[PDB]
């Protein structure tokens, strides 16, 4: 099970000058290419080594449908300041962004397309991809005058082929990076923050993809009421991290347990202080 | 590979 | 607008060895809007030249960033990151621990 998706990001700066365009593309966990409009190149840019050897053409189409999207939501941000009738002194934001979920068969499962304005949704195609979803009054005005444009069918055909073709190329290509999956590399670490009470803390390092469950249990009943949990993080070598800790009363540390779950283990893992 | 999204909103 | 405030994190690439290189990283996420300052400190001044991610969001559209340099973890140097942001009042600052 696969994903591509693309976030994209415009943000009017008026009293700095003409709106900032961002727009990076992921295949799962892994950032493989992206856009600044403020940067000097202009290019659509490679940020994964197996996407590289991709053609002039490639990226010269790339290139054009990025810069064209750009354009595009300068003006899109434009209409919706008339839409919502407000000032051109604010800064706004134009978010969009889409892709397509693969099955294990490398086949088609989900498509995504969708739109938010200052952090709120806007319209967003619905997955039976015929439909949208209007969130106001003024996304309902878009939402007709695309479905009076068969906009929804238009990106049917990309969701369903273009994008699934992409992707399962794309999966070829970076086979030893996309399809590999790194398991975590865990230890436990004791830490008395008194003569009765100390802090254990479990840990998960190095890795892919991000999904992982870190569980704390004492005497087979899970402590998720004591225990201190964080965000998943980038390590930034495109492995994740992530720990969990409880604090036990001294004498009661063997009882306790840490559990740990993840595509690129056979079986869970337990884990016990010694 | 990339959309070729045009539309107005 | 549905302004996003950041949850902030920092922690070394690496498990911390004293004398050994490393990366200082400061993941800022789940805010909105895009625009925030980070920086890393080294006894409370900045950080020159530190790096970070291209900008992305999650599927409820907050943003998130890593922020990162080179830098050697000895036993007696403090490391921390400043956040400021327009939903921040005023700026906050997170330290760096080994275990966190």
């Amino acid at each position: 099970s696969h994903s591509m998706r693309y976030f994209s990001t415009s943000v009017s700066r008026p009293g700095r000058g003409e709106p900032r365009f961002i727009a990076v593309g992921y295949v799962d966990d892994t950032q493989f290419v992206r856009f600044d409009s403020d940067a000097a190149s202009q290019r659509m840019e490679p940020r994964a080594p197996w996407i590289e050897q991709e053609g002039p053409e490639y990226w010269d189409e790339e290139t054009g449908k990025v810069k064209a999207h750009s354009q595009t939501d300068r003006e899109n941000l434009r209409i919706a300041l008339r839409y919502y009738n407000q000032s051109e002194a604010g800064s706004h934001t134009l978010q969009m962004m889409f892709g397509c979920d693969v099955g294990s068969d490398g086949r088609f499962l989900r498509g995504y397309h969708q739109y938010a304005y200052d952090g709120k949704d806007y319209i967003a195609l619905k997955e039976d991809l015929r439909s949208w979803t209007a969130a106001d009054m003024a996304a309902q005005i878009t939402k007709r005058k695309w479905e009076a444009a068969h906009v929804a069918e238009q990106q049917r055909a990309y969701l369903e082929g273009t994008c699934v073709d992409g992707l399962r190329r794309y999966l070829e290509n970076g086979k030893e990076t996309l399809q590999r999956t790194d398991p975590p590399k865990t230890h436990m670490t004791h830490h008395p923050i008194s003569d009765h009470e100390a802090t254990l803390r479990c840990w998960a390092l190095g890795f892919y993809p991000a999904e992982i469950t870190l569980t704390w249990q004492r005497d087979g009943e899970d402590q998720t009421q004591d225990t201190e949990l964080v965000e998943t993080r980038p390590a930034g070598d495109g492995t994740f991290q992530k720990w969990a800790a409880v604090v036990v009363p001294s004498g009661e540390e063997q009882r306790y347990t840490c559990h740990v779950q993840h595509e690129g283990l056979p079986k869970p893992l337990t884990l016990r202080w010694e | 590979q990339y959309i070729k999204w045009p539309w107005y909103i | 607008m549905i302004q996003r405030t950041p949850k902030i994190q920092v922690y070394s690439r690496h498990p911390a060895e004293n004398g050994k290189s490393n990366f200082l990283n400061c993941y800022v996420s789940g805010f909105h809007p895009s625009d925030i300052e980070v920086d890393l400190l080294k006894n409370g001044e900045r950080i020159e030249k530190v790096e970070h991610s291209d900008l992305s969001f999650s599927k409820d559209w907050s943003f998130y960033l890593l922020y990162y340099t080179e830098f050697t973890p000895t036993e007696k140097d403090e490391y921390a990151c400043r956040v400021n942001h327009v939903t921040l009042s005023q700026p906050k600052i997170v330290k760096w621990d080994r275990d966190m």
